[PDB]
RNA sequence: UUGAGCCUUGAUGUGUAGGAUAGGUGGGAGGCUUUGAAGUGUGGACGCCAGUCUGCAUGGAGCCGACCUUGAAAUACCACCCUUUAAUGUUUGAUGUUCUAACGUUGACCCGUAAUCCGGGUUGCGGACAGUGUCUGGUGGGUAGUUUGACUGGGGCGGUC
RNA sequence: CCAUAGGUUAAUGAGGCGAACCGGGGGAACUGAAACAUCUAAGUACCCCGAGGAAAAGAAAUCAACCGAGAUUCCCCCAG
RNA sequence: CGCGGGGUGGAGCAGCCUGGUAGCUCGUCGGGCUCAUAACCCGAAGGUCGUCGGUUCAAAUCCGGCCCCCGCAACCA
């Protein structure tokens, strides 16, 4: 499963059409990559999972909030 | 993200226009030092009486002159010298914090020297140059001791 | 210097990359004009719009409220004894079948020409050498007309012809700088008005949108 | 360093013969001018070899036209509008290089671990691209689905509504 | 080192069997259109999550038409 | 039928995209160099510039028609 762990993407089935209009299907997937963030809390670069558009939301919410969210919906990061 | 200009950030950019920057980097550069804000337009008609007539008379004394003749005329070797052994590796520069240093402290911090280098940080031995602050916007060069005594 | 002593004064005077209010500008544009001729106040439209394309042709005349300034010869055909009477009136020459072949042969000295609906006949097929000079009679603006001692004052109260050129401009003139500001002004307005009437209605790209006002010899400044 | 988009200011228009560098269009025997024009040197450049320009010193009110004659068309001085051409201001590009924050590493060493399957650490090397997720215009005989009129001494070319 | 990866302890819930119904999010196929191309088949099968005797919904950022209404649910109607 | 190009003496191609504009090679008719030819030297004749219009100071050239050539496209119910 690619997950951005902010902005709510996650792998979903849906369809694609343009004109024609044909059954194909699309099934709605992210871009996926890793940033590196210090909260000086802790001595670590600290590793997370990201997607496009995130950054923000880690800033709108901080991230204490966004990790705190994870754990609300018992998602490992 | 949209942010109104206070400071000269930008080529095209002036005091009371909009621009549209990252928020992650308009959060780390533009904001906490109060040269570009979020939201703000409400406030831009004063800001010519209150900054920018502010800011132009202060530049009508400081420095109204060009360059200076004391403390920069010079180029001599300095007391600094860098601490290496026979095979001539440095294995990575220290910096600040052993440029200047005599105690090599562990139990408390070591205090981090003001000195400015032409290419910004140590790499190999021998001959090198380096600068301290003389002006508020001014820095006199040195060149480093190889004798070691 | 290689500008001339009464060119270095504008240079300084007007900058065309800069904003003007023509509301204030107008009076200024009088002192722009340098020539020791008569001079002339001219409005000039940037096309286009397709310069070649007959569909998209602008080919008119008009009526300004305060003229140009400059007299004109007025062309009068009528019969009988209406011809001196409309000479005094405002013609300033009288039109027969033997000046006909003059205009047949391209060869006119007149601004405008007028005619009586019975002596009509003289020039009523002239249309291929009267029309793309802008001199054609018709009814339509009341140079043909049993009233002909009231229209040569109408042609006399101060007409202009306009045409596009391949170039991509169309010029014409608003006044003489011996003018009050408020009479150049009505006149910039009325000719911006006489264009707007004459609108190619087919046409893609740019028509009334780059305006500006010049002088002999001076400078200009946009609308 | 500027190939391009936009900006601003300088510069510019000579086949050739006949006197001439007519950019184009429209005006115009009077109009450019005394704080200013010529010319050829130290030394350069453009080229149609015609001539001519930047810089500078000068010399010091000029000078053209008519008649004659070239051409679609005049020859002072110019509103207005291009062409070519160098810089100025600025965004954006092909490339060379520099920094490392992003990115790769099918490098090395350590820890998890008397486990190298792969996560974290230590660090060198390159470096703003690739990889991926698509937006988007093609190509795609491979894939996926699909279409293919009737009359006819055999369908085939021919006749036919 | 602070921590993290890892580890230990205590309290708490669920896992499967299924009958029929049922809520939340996705979702065919063979057909039919007398081919087939938007459309139909179809929100039926089927999948993941979840549960009660029912489930679910619920108090207008909704209807109405100058009259006014003032949560949700369910049967006969509204309507082929 | 659409779009961008091709068609300039008998055979091939400059010119057109800037209005001041017709050329070159080969054929043919002259000759020349050779005993002589493929080639080479350089004059003369042949002018609806496929073919018809439009506009002016200026189009074979620009904007169109008509007939063929080169090459694959869209503009509907």
């Amino acid at each position: 499963s690619r997950v951005c762990q902010v902005t709510g993407k996650r792998p979903v089935t849906g369809n694609n059409r343009s004109h024609a209009l044909n059954a194909t299907k699309r099934r709605f997937l992210p871009n996926l990559h890793s940033h590196r963030f210090w909260v000086e809390s802790e001595k670590r670069f600290v590793t997370l999972r990201v997607s496009a558009k995130g950054m923000r939301v880690i800033d709108k919410k901080g991230i204490d909030t966004v990790l705190a969210e994870l754990r609300a919906r018992g998602e490992k990061y | 993200m949209q942010v109104i200009l206070l400071d000269k950030v930008a080529n095209l950019g002036s005091l009371g226009d909009q621009v549209n920057v990252k928020a992650g980097y308009a959060r780390n550069f533009l904001v906490p030092q109060g040269k570009a804000v979020p939201a703000t337009k409400k406030n831009i008609e004063f800001f010519e009486a209150r900054r920018a007539e502010l800011e132009a008379k202060l530049a009508e004394v400081l420095a109204a002159a060009n360059a200076r003749a004391e403390k920069i005329n010079a180029l001599e070797t300095v007391t600094i010298a860098s601490k290496a052994g026979d095979e001539g590796k440095l294995f990575g520069s220290i910096g600040t914090r052993d440029i200047a240093d005599a105690v090599t402290a562990a139990g408390v911090e070591v205090a981090k020297s003001e000195v400015r280098l032409p290419n910004g940080v140590l790499r190999t031995t021998g001959e090198h140059e380096v600068s301290f602050q003389v002006h508020s916007e001014v820095f006199a060069k040195v060149i480093v001791n190889v004798v070691a005594e | 210097a290689k500008l001339t002593k009464r060119m270095r004064v504008i240079r300084e005077k007007v900058d065309a990359t800069k904003q003007y209010d023509i509301n204030e500008a107008i009076a200024l544009l009088k002192e722009l004009a340098t020539a020791k001729f008569v001079e002339s106040v001219d409005v000039a439209v940037n096309l286009g719009i397709d310069a070649r394309k007959s569909d998209q042709n602008v080919r008119g005349a008009t009526v300004l409220p305060h003229g140009t300034g400059r007299s004109v010869r007025v062309a009068v055909f009528t019969q009988g004894a209406n011809a001196e009477a409309a000479k005094a009136a405002g013609a300033e020459l009288v039109g027969m079948e033997d000046l006909a072949d003059q205009i047949k042969k391209g060869e006119m000295n007149f601004d405008v020409v007028i005619a009586s609906p019975d002596a009509m006949r003289v020039v009523g097929q002239l249309g291929q050498v009267l029309g793309p000079r802008g001199l054609m009679p018709n009814p339509k603006v009341g140079t043909v007309t049993p009233n002909v001692a009231e229209a040569v004052k109408n042609a006399k109260a101060g007409q202009v012809r306009y045409r596009n050129d391949k170039n991509g401009i169309i010029h014409t003139t608003i006044g003489k700088v011996d003018f009050d500001a408020d009479k150049l002004k009505e006149n910039l307005e009325a000719l911006l008005v006489a264009l707007k009437k004459a609108k190619p209605t087919q046409a893609k790209g740019v028509y009334i949108k780059k305006v500006s006002i010049s002088t002999t010899m001076g400078a200009g400044v946009a609308v």
